[PDB]
């Protein structure tokens, strides 16, 4: 876990560069994404795992096939919103690993 | 006009033209580039500005320094001079700056709809309205998450009501996405500009057919570059494409039915610079891409437009410009606070 | 299929991981997040974050460091294992190792 949080830290800061990348090529888009949450696609469920007679919780990530913003800025550009797409759901899967 | 100018416009807009050029003269320089980009610091991007026009204003507030103070002052001195510049003008500059407002408007009018959907206030969406579109009007408010008085109060206050008029009806509001609605409502908006700058021809019109015709052809190939990903129609595509573009006799429908990338680069490749702006565009790891070459572009194109005088595109163009120099300020203190070096060089240089 | 990734931090974060897919409204229409900025009460982002311990639909939490600092003391108090908290860096906060709950749990096998 130490590793894992160390690598988090990393793949956080370059993240984060390229969320500001972006928002510097589209302008001040945030607050429509904001308003336009309807329904999640990112899920996980809890399954159990016995080591030497002793339980503790596993999560696990599903992929359930739907999206909400799959063409958000299509007059403008989307192309690296699509790679902060790409990006933060790996992030999701190490968080979530990490968890 | 008729060939004859000179004889209306500096009688009545000589000195509206020397305030949008004496704001021209304050744009910043490749020296003030070279300067600002040695800063390591946002202490020292205040100190370094303090140079310029802007400064002493950055002083007297915000002890701690981010992104956002830095964001929304360019943004409030740039809609206070605009504001500022606008009401001393007259009529045929009176229509020109309506359209500036309006053309925020769109935006604004796309944040005050998706209210009643989710059932929501005015008075907490009125603090992100864009400044420059805030429109000043009574009855915009107490709108009581009802969408048929919204489409009224949108029909009785806002001057778009004349294209929602026939390009909106409610059924399309509260069925179709936000995203197509706004699309059309821009296409069907530079339309009326593209034949309200032609009912008055002259000197304007040759300054401002290329500005116009350049921004529908970069509508239309962000939008087919953009629809490849989705789902959507190939009908839909055709329609979201406007009316103005050089291909609209021919090769816009080649653009709507080619479904490959290699498709649009072949359609896109029979007119000479733009075969040099996609050929520009390697789009690998390590080069710039295909909307830094259309901003480029864009920048050319204005800078041409400042070289006339004798027009109302220079009561446009430095508009465009000014926000360009605002996000690349923005850029600048972006890479001061992630610390990373080797993107610095990746800012627009006008001027 | 069911449980969803609660997020509490400033714009950016929560503008990233809106678009990475989380994010719901349940049938009372109550969000499974909270924005802060400057005038963001202390009283409310500890009420919401007790509402959101008291929620049985979330299972993972992530705070930024300062948000973390500033209602230490809840996090520290907090002593179960399904409602899972992590911690994120932040753009003016560079994260540091020796500021976490978890590793008190372990204090000094560092």
């Amino acid at each position: 876990i130490i590793e894992t949080k160390m690598l988090m830290g990393e793949v956080m800061r370059e993240a984060a560069f390229s969320l500001a990348e972006a928002k510097f090529t589209a302008g001040d888009f945030s607050t429509t994404v904001i308003q336009n949450v309807n329904k999640a696609q990112v899920k996980i469920r809890a399954k159990k795992d016995n080591v030497a007679g002793v339980t503790l919780p596993v999560f696990e990530h599903y992929h359930e096939g739907t999206d909400s913003y799959e063409l958000t800025g299509l007059a403008r550009g989307g192309e690296q919103l699509a790679k902060l797409k790409r990006n933060y759901a790996k992030a999701v899967e190490l968080l979530v690993e990490l968890a | 006009m008729s060939f004859f100018p000179e004889l209306y416009f500096n009688v009545d807009n000589g000195y509206l033209e020397g305030l949008v050029r004496g704001l021209k003269a304050g744009v910043l320089s490749q020296a003030d580039y070279l300067n600002l980009v040695q800063c390591e610091t946002l202490e020292d991007l205040k100190l370094h500005l303090q140079s310029t026009d802007y400064g002493n204003f950055l002083a007297n507030e915000a002890s701690p320094l981010t992104v956002s103070v830095i964001d929304d002052k360019l943004k409030e001195k740039m809609v206070v001079e605009f504001r500022h510049m606008r009401n001393h003008a007259y009529e045929p500059l009176a229509s020109f700056l309506d359209f500036i407002t309006y053309s925020y408007m769109i935006d604004n009018v796309i944040l005050l709809i998706t209210g009643t959907l989710h059932q929501r206030s005015i008075a907490e969406l009125v603090p992100k309205c864009h400044p420059l579109g805030s429109f000043e009007q009574m009855e915009a408010v107490n709108i009581a998450q009802t969408p048929a008085e919204l489409y009224n109060a949108i029909l009785v206050d806002t001057p778009l009501a004349a294209f929602f008029q026939d390009c909106i009806s409610e059924q399309d509001l509260d069925e179709m996405n936000i995203e197509i609605i706004r699309n059309t409502l821009y296409k069907a908006y530079l339309e009326s500009f593209y034949k309200f700058c032609t009912l008055l021809g002259g000197t304007t019109a040759d300054a401002m057919c290329p500005i116009l015709e350049f921004e529908a052809d970069r509508r239309a190939f962000i939008i087919t570059i953009n629809s490849f990903g989705t789902e959507l129609s190939k009908e839909d595509r055709a329609k979201l494409f406007p009316h103005c573009g050089r291909l609209y006799p021919e090769g816009l429908a080649q653009l709507a039915r080619a479904d490959d990338y290699e498709q649009v680069k072949n359609v896109a490749d029979y007119y000479p610079e733009y075969k040099l702006l996609f050929e520009g565009a390697g789009s690998n790891p390590g080069d710039k891409t295909l909307e830094d070459r259309f901003f480029e572009h864009e920048v050319k194109l204005n800078k041409l437009a400042f070289l006339n005088q004798f027009h109302f595109g220079v009561f446009y163009a430095f508009v465009k410009l000014k926000e360009q120099e605002c996000r690349n300020i923005v850029w600048i203190a972006e890479c001061i606070a992630q610390r990373h070096r080797a993107k610095i060089d990746n800012y627009i240089p006008i001027f | 299929r069911g449980k969803l990734i609660a997020v509490i931090g400033d714009e950016d974060t929560v503008t990233g991981f809106l678009l990475g897919g989380i994010g719901e409204l349940n049938k009372n229409r109550h969000p499974n997040f909270l924005v802060v900025e400057k005038d963001t009460t202390i009283n409310e982002i500890e009420d919401t974050f007790r509402q959101f311990l008291n929620r049985d639909d979330i299972g993972i939490i992530l705070i930024n460091q300062y948000i973390a600092e500033m209602v230490r003391h809840a996090l520290d108090a907090h002593q179960r294992s399904i409602p899972a908290v992590l911690e994120i860096p932040s753009k003016e906060h560079p994260y540091d190792a020796a500021k976490d709950s978890i590793l008190r749990r372990a204090k000094g096998m560092f």
